[PDB]
């Protein structure tokens, strides 16, 4: 269950926003500048890094359901989600966002806004 | 390139990981003389001058010997592919015993020398199709039927509730209220149109006093049935009664409780603060489930169960049939489960106790 994959590495370094686009069974980083522009016809997947007064990092897992994405990309996200869990010694929570319905906390990540834009990352199937 | 591989009770849904579904779909019966065995339909068809088993007895497998035949059958007649060329996920039941888990992965990499293999839970892979880490799924099939609650990825094994009623079952049943009624329904033969029968026309009734008193006044809910040899037939109250079994045990003379009963009991015997989630995610596989107005009929009688506050969501896709297997084929195509595999490597270091501790 060691997993190799580079994102893996770099997930959860240090308190921030990191952002991953499934696309045809891998994760992907978003580039930083188009945070909060999701693509309907897509899955992705967030983590919410928090510095706690402990030393230690608090972690919330996100993964966002597009209205159009694909089977693969919705299945792929809840797996991701339940891999960057172990991954992180299981101390994230696990949350699933569907497009339209986010909670406050998922909304409130995103301070100029949180945009939906039609289209998307072809299936892998 | 990964293989899928579930293993139904009835039915054996197998193909190749990247697949959005199974290549190749049969019957989980191994024939040998009363070359020298036969599986699937080739079964089936010479059933006269052969001896039909069944390897797989309510989701568990009893018959290793036969097991090896269907597996076999998969893999050269089947999909046509080289076993040791392929990595290959294979399914079990919710609880499935130590002992068959290792002798399972043994036949694999000994008898059948795959590179590499591993065996998930087909409850949890129902779930993963939907999109989900968390919730509560029934999966029913031909064998057994079962209640896994899911939190964040992983099931809960004291919450598990299996249940020795099924397409079978329900088959059987139609049998024989059928006959009842004024037909002759009997032999093996005949049993084959009672299931053709059951997939096409049977229904979950919402209300089912309501339509027990609507099928005794009008024949506005009566349909007909166009037999193989040609003769026509009237199906009437035997639509809603024979999936109704499902909800009312008691109908083929049990003791069990209904499914949307076990399905609460085994939420109540979860921790409190997970309740409302499976309450809210309630995803359904196998095939017995695609009964028309099931998802109507379950989310009404739970509703009534549960609190009137609690918001309740039952989840039943198209392709609940091939759930399992979908949940994965995705799993198989992932470039971090590249890891996840138990390779041979792996295999001749620990044996087949690698099994336990690789997979959960
Ligand atoms: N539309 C339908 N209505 C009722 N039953 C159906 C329908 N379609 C399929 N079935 C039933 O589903 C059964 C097969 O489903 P499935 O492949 O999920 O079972 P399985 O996985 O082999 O059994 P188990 O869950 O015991 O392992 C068959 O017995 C069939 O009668
Ligand atoms: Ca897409
Ligand atoms: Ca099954």
């Amino acid at each position: 269950m060691v997993v190799e994959h580079p994102e893996f590495l770099k997930a959860g370094k240090e308190p921030g926003l990191q952002i991953w686009r499934v696309e045809k069974f891998d994760l992907v980083p978003v580039p930083t500048n188009l945070y909060g522009d999701f693509f309907t016809g897509d899955a992705y997947v967030i983590l919410k890094t928090v510095q706690l007064r402990n030393g230690n990092l608090q972690y919330d897992l996100h993964y966002w359901l597009g209205n159009e994405c694909s089977q693969d990309e919705s299945g792929a996200a809840a797996i991701f989600t339940v891999q960057l869990d172990d991954y992180l010694n299981g101390r994230a929570v696990q949350h699933r966002e569907v497009q339209g319905f986010e909670s406050a906390t998922f909304l409130g990540y995103f301070k100029s806004g949180l945009k939906y834009k039609k289209g998307g990352v072809a299936s892998g199937f | 390139t990964a293989l899928v591989c579930d293993n139904g009770s009835g039915l054996v849904k197998a193909g190749f990981a990247g697949d959005d579904a199974p290549r190749a779909v049969f019957p989980s019966i191994v024939g040998r003389p009363r070359k020298d065995s036969y599986v699937g339909d080739e079964a089936q068809s010479k059933r006269g001058i052969l001896t039909l088993k069944y390897p797989i007895e309510h989701g568990i497998i009893t018959n290793w010997d036969d097991m090896e035949k269907i597996w076999h059958h998969t893999f050269y007649n089947e999909l046509r592919v080289a076993p040791e060329e392929h990595p290959t996920l294979l399914t079990e039941a919710p609880l499935n015993p130590k002992a068959n888990r290792e002798k399972m992965t043994q036949i694999m990499f000994e008898t059948f020398n795959v590179p590499a293999m591993y065996v998930a839970i087909q409850a949890v892979l129902s779930l993963y199709a939907s999109g989900r880490t968390t919730g509560i799924v029934l999966d029913s099939g031909d064998g057994v039927t079962h209640n896994v609650p899911i939190y964040e990825g992983y099931a809960l094994p004291h919450a598990i509730m299996r249940l020795d009623l099924a397409g079978r079952d329900l088959t059987d049943y139609l049998m024989k209220i059928l006959t009842e009624r004024g037909y002759s329904f009997v032999t093996t033969a005949e049993r084959e149109i009672v299931r053709d029968i059951k997939e096409k026309l049977c229904y979950v009734a919402l209300d089912f006093e309501n339509e027990m008193a609507t099928a005794a006044s009008s024949s506005s809910l009566e349909k007909s049935y166009e037999l193989p040899d040609g003769q026509v037939i009237t199906i009437g109250n035997e639509r809603f009664r024979c999936p109704e079994t499902l909800f009312q045990p008691s109908f083929i003379g049990m003791e069990s409780a209904g499914i949307h009963e076990t399905t609460y009991n085994s939420i109540m015997k979860c921790d409190i603060d997970i309740r409302k989630d499976l309450y809210a995610n309630n995803v359904m596989s196998g095939g017995t489930t695609m009964y028309p107005g099931i998802a109507d009929r379950m989310q009404k009688e739970i509703t009534a169960l549960a609190p009137s506050t609690m918001k309740i969501k039952i989840i039943a896709p198209p392709e609940r049939k091939y759930s399992v297997w979908i949940g994965g084929s995705i799993l198989a195509s992932l470039s971090t489960f590249q890891q996840m595999w138990i390779t041979k490597q792996e295999y001749d270091e620990a044996g087949p106790s690698i099994v336990h501790r690789k997979c959960f």
